[PDB]
């Protein structure tokens, strides 16, 4: 009946409530605690949803969009998910009328489809015009750092952000093929970038003063089986009654283990990296003949590294083949942090890079990474796709513009319907404005003064409060957002709507 | 066990026990065409459980 | 009023099916033990995850059995049909009439509804099975599950058919259409628009073997082998045991020689491509890459039986006996690259047509992809009911049907003498179901399209028949529009194998529920 459509309404408006914090880059971050005892903290609606794992059913759709929207895009999971579910109240009560819920639902694509021609007629291709190579990613970064700690740093971050995206090939780009590695300590504005990978330097164990960090071209190996002497587990029963045969099983046991140790100096590499910790005993060897090695190595970072060189991993220290070996242009310990790291520079066939960050404290590095990322989805999308319209209130104030004017050319109930869906896309701008401390009643209607007189680009400033355009601010977003973002909205809210009754059988 | 010198003769190895059961097979599809076997409106069904 | 009670019990039920039938009803949350959210339309999965104990419930699910078997569409017709006779009947049982006379009304009322549908006939299909002969029947099939898809899967759908159906007449002996004969597949990516037909069974693993695709010649000769590629060995056990070193080069150089003599002779007798539907070992990826025969597996048994109904190939328990009645053939042997995966595939081109076609489907959202794959199952036997048993005869849909049968049988019920006159007067009654269940759903009023829809089929014709309207349905349009559209414009119509097997089973259906007038339990 009318009471399950009823309860699915408060449901869409409780996963709704709880993301409109999280919309914007200065909006609110929400608290979630996972049954794994680990404190996971995150504005992105993706990471945000996938965590929460409601058993509700229509509450799940606008989890699985959320993923969709991940897949296809990547970017605006928190903006889908408002949306889809800001038609659940303004369908609430028009239920209570009488009004059938298809018929809703049919008014909607008829104004997603008119909104889909007004986002390419506002889409501007425009890639040399007033605009050069260099400082046309440099722009761009600036915006989704300002209102942040690092905008009087911004000027040193902004050139390492544009190095990263240019180091890899501009036809595939992804966000997970750069490096994050947080050093605690020091100052912000000595950041330096590497184009190599590095990793935490976990290794504990004694022999140091040895091995110096200055090398020229070193060969790179990977270790599987594990060199010290005593073994973690198992170990070797022998009974001998002689004096002499006690001496002998030491170095006996030695035997095996230097067997594949002395194939390693064989390979001539002086770069040894394994998962798996190397006691003093191999250290020991290798010091004489200035070779490096480094256990207890990530997983993560050993996939970067084949990526990087072109090297390979083997099992035992027998069949490794000379080109699985590679080398970088130049290798440096870095003490940065009060802690010794190591990173490869000079790749020339490094599909990966890192880059460093440095500041006061390891959870204020932590809102500096994550507003960086923000700023390399922008940077990345603007070489990838040439189409783009202009974010932060324009675009959303438009559309549900002319849907005003079109709706008063059809007759029935889809005209208050296509209004009711135009007032709908007013809590997106909302939000930004009470995410961002200002006041949400006067900027409202304020912004709708001069977009009434025929220009289509007034945004709304982020930095201070005020009405405006926001070319001169440089927000720019790609035509796929907007496009997909009404779709997939649209898809979600037309099956929340279509169930009648939700049926949950137990076992 | 069936042990076989070539391929082809593993192959007859296993027609040669079924050639014991082959013997007797022989003898029905014989009886149907001794009698009546080219006549129309006329068949034979195996009933054999 | 036991009886009324349980009639109560099914008009929950009833409710159920009202959001069902249609393109604009509604779909339900389906939440299996196992955590799964499952969405659908068609109500048989509903009533297959939902135990029954009540039997007047019960019947109407092991009713919904009898039409989803026989027939791949009509699921919503039994079960809303059904439903409202008992509706009706309350007005007969509070009056004093017994249930048991009520029974005879509707067995009266069914032999004359059952022959005036065969003189509801219009058109009927030539069975040409051309491109746009075959979108008639599968378009009315596609709408009531996935909207916006009726006219996109409608020339998907079609191509599929064609492709496994033969051109014949006059043969009743060999039966055609297997449920089997049409797979459907899926993958995330693309659309809609960039989906094919294939003309045989996909498949999703990787050419390992060096061999990509075969070469143009015409009827390439392929072979099932269910036994491993190795060594001959014996067919019982015959495990092959390792001792000392010694004898392990004359293992080796024991599989070289012996696999190599086996593979000439395949290769010389023209079989390019073979079928191994267990693992195969690393000596005979070489010999198979050099003499340029195609390397595939396949280690899904199920795969294989479908395999056979194609190029007539039979799998075969032992190895190194190419037996030429057991090889097939295949046109061409290609790699396509499949929503970013590059799988080997099996098509052919002009040549030994194919009793098993598989549809490759693509789609941006996973969940609604799954549903398209549903809503095609579901086409697919719907499809069966066009074969020889009175499947060449169409009705009218949309509505139109039931319409007309109002004034049909109540036209005989004042003329039929007797006490059978009041369940006869009943029996159309039910009808206003169908019209009205279309009209709530679609959100027009039911004091508008329904009343006005009568006036439509009730016209004076100076002459003995009535006539210039057999198109009036029902409107299925979101959009406000006055009147009501045609049959033709549309072509949605109703298979008679749809509407007269629902008939027999919606009349049996609601006769046991009457029957019953007690229930005998016992404790568990």
């Amino acid at each position: 009946g009318k009471g399950q459509i009823i309860s699915n309404i408060n449901a869409c408006v409780a996963v709704q409530e709880a993301l409109k914090p999280t919309l914007g880059p200065l909006g609110s971050d929400i608290l979630i605690v996972t049954s794994n005892q680990k404190t996971t903290i995150s504005n992105d609606g993706a990471t945000i949803l996938k965590l929460l794992d409601v058993v509700h059913p229509a509450a799940k759709t606008l989890v699985d969009i959320s993923r969709a929207q991940d897949a296809e895009v990547g970017d605006g999971t928190t903006s889908v998910t408002i949306l889809a579910g800001e038609l659940m109240k303004e369908a609430k009560p028009f239920l209570e009328e009488g009004i059938s819920s298809h018929l809703i639902m049919k008014g909607y694509r008829k104004a997603v489809s008119l909104a889909v021609e007004k986002i390419n007629e506002l889409a501007v291709d425009i890639t040399s015009e007033k605009s050069s190579g260099r400082e046309l990613l440099e722009r761009c970064a600036r915006t989704a750092m300002s209102s942040k700690l690092i905008h009087n740093n911004a000027d040193f971050f902004v050139k390492m952000c544009v190095d990263a995206v240019l180091s890899l090939d501009r036809n595939d780009l992804d966000d997970k093929l750069i490096g994050i590695k947080k050093i605690p300590g020091g100052a912000m504005e000595e950041s330096l970038f590497i184009n190599g990978v590095a990793f935490k330097k976990t290794f504990s164990y004694a022999g140091f003063e040895q091995q110096p960090k200055k090398f020229n071209n070193p060969k790179i190996l990977s270790l599987n089986v594990e060199l010290e002497l005593k073994a973690e587990k198992d170990n070797a029963e022998v009974r001998v009654e002689h004096v002499e045969d006690y001496q002998a099983i030491v170095d006996a046991e030695w035997q095996l283990i230097f067997e594949k140790l002395r194939q390693v100096e064989e390979t001539g590499a002086n770069i040894v990296l394994s998962k798996l910790p190397i006691g003093d005993l191999a250290t020991q060897f290798f010091a004489d003949r200035n070779i490096f090695c480094a256990g207890r190595v990530s997983a993560d970072d050993m996939n970067r590294v084949i990526q990087a060189v072109g090297g390979s991993i083997q099992s035992t220290t027998s069949d490794i083949k000379p080109e699985h070996l590679g080398t970088c242009a130049l290798f440096e310990e870095m003490q940065i942090g009060s802690e010794r790291y190591n990173l490869f520079q000079g790749c020339p066939q490094a599909k990966t890079c890192t880059l460093l960050l440095r500041g006061g404290a390891e959870q204020v590095i932590a809102e500096v990474e994550r507003s960086l990322h923000d700023a390399i989805m922008i940077v990345k999308r603007a070489l990838q796709n040439k189409l783009i319209v202009a974010g932060g209130g324009a675009t959303e104030m438009e559309v549900s513009k002319c849907l005003r004017d079109y709706s008063k050319t059809i007759a029935g109930k889809q005209q208050m319907i296509i209004n009711a869906f135009a007032k709908a896309l007013e809590v997106i701008p909302r939000q930004l404005c009470e995410n961002a401390g200002f006041d949400a009643i006067e900027i409202l209607n304020k912004l709708r003064l001069a977009h009434s007189k025929g220009e289509k680009w007034y945004g709304v400033v982020f930095e201070t409060e005020n009405i405006g355009d926001n070319f001169a601010k440089f927000v720019w977003e790609p035509a796929l957002v907007k496009i997909n973002a009404l779709n997939s909205a649209t898809e979600a809210t037309n099956l929340i709507l279509s169930v009648d009754e939700t049926i949950t059988n137990k076992g | 066990g069936f042990f076989y010198s070539s391929a082809d003769q593993r192959d007859k190895l296993a027609a040669s026990e079924r050639k014991f059961v082959d013997a007797k097979l022989k003898k029905i599809i014989d009886l149907k065409n001794e009698v009546c076997g080219m006549d129309p409106d006329k068949g034979f069904v195996i009933i054999n459980q | 009023g036991q009886i009324i009670k349980s009639i109560a019990a099914i008009r929950e039920l009833h409710q159920m099916c009202l959001t069902s039938m249609g393109p604009c009803g509604r779909n339900k949350i389906i939440v299996n033990h196992l955590g799964k959210i499952i969405i659908t339309n068609d109500a048989a999965t509903m009533l297959r995850e939902l135990d029954i104990v009540h039997p007047a419930v019960k019947v109407l699910v092991m009713a919904t059995e009898q039409q989803k078997i026989d027939m791949g569409d009509g699921t919503n017709l039994v079960m809303i049909l059904a439903g409202e006779l008992l509706n009706v009947s309350e007005k007969l049982i509070s009056m004093g009439l017994s249930a048991v006379e009520i029974i005879q009304g509707y067995n009266m009322a069914r032999k004359f509804t059952l022959k005036e549908l065969d003189e509801m006939v219009v058109g009927e299909i030539t069975d040409k099975n051309d491109k746009n002969e075959l979108l008639k029947m599968i378009k009315p099939v596609i709408s009531s599950k996935k909207y916006g898809s009726e006219d996109i899967l409608s020339e998907l759908v079609s191509e599929a058919v064609s492709h496994v159906l033969p051109v014949a007449q006059q043969a009743g002996e060999i039966p055609y259409f297997n449920v089997d004969s049409i797979r459907v597949v899926k993958i995330m990516g693309g659309s809609l628009s960039n989906s094919t037909v294939i003309k045989g069974m996909v498949f999703n693993r990787e050419p390992e073997g060096h061999v990509k695709s075969l070469s143009e010649d015409k009827k390439h000769k392929v072979a099932v082998f269910t036994c491993p590629l190795d060594i001959a060995n014996t067919e019982t056990k015959g495990t092959v045991l390792l001792h000392n070193a010694q004898e392990m080069l004359d293992f080796s150089k024991g599989e070289e020689k012996q696999i190599d003599a086996m593979m000439k002779e395949i290769a010389d007798m023209g079989v390019e491509c073979i079928v191994a539907g267990a693992g195969v070992g690393e000596l005979a990826l070489h010999y198979l890459n050099r003499y340029g025969i195609l390397v595939l597996k396949v280690p899904s048994k199920f795969e294989l039986r479908r395999l056979c109904r194609v190029c007539g190939a039979t799998p075969l328990p032992r190895l190194g006996a190419p037996t030429p009645e057991e090889l097939g053939l295949v046109e061409t042997v290609k790699t396509m690259e499949i929503g970013g995966d590059r799988v080997t595939v099996f098509k052919q081109e002009q040549g030994e047509i194919s009793r098993t076609s598989t549809i490759i489907l693509r789609g941006a959202t996973q969940n609604n992809l799954d549903d398209i794959e549903r809503a095609i199952d579901d086409g697919v036997a719907a499809v069966k009911g066009l074969m020889k048993p009175s499947g060449g005869k169409l009705l009218p849909g949309a509505g139109a049907t039931e319409i007309e049968l109002i004034s049909r049988i109540t036209k005989y019920g004042e003329r039929t003498p007797g006490l059978l006159q009041l369940a006869i007067k009943q029996f159309a009654v039910a009808f206003e179901v169908v019209p009205r269940t279309l009209a709530e759903t679609a959100g027009l009023d039911v004091n508008e399209v329904l009343p006005n829809l009568y006036a439509a089929h009730n016209v004076t014709e100076p002459g003995a028949v009535k006539t210039d309207h057999l198109y009036k349905g029902v409107d299925i349009d979101g959009e406000s529009d006055e009147g009501v559209k045609d049959i033709r414009e549309e072509n949605i119509y109703d298979m008679l194998a749809t509407k007269k097997f629902a008939i027999n089973v919606a009349t049996e259906a609601a006769t046991t529920v009457l029957s019953i007038d007690q229930i005998i339990m016992a404790k568990k």
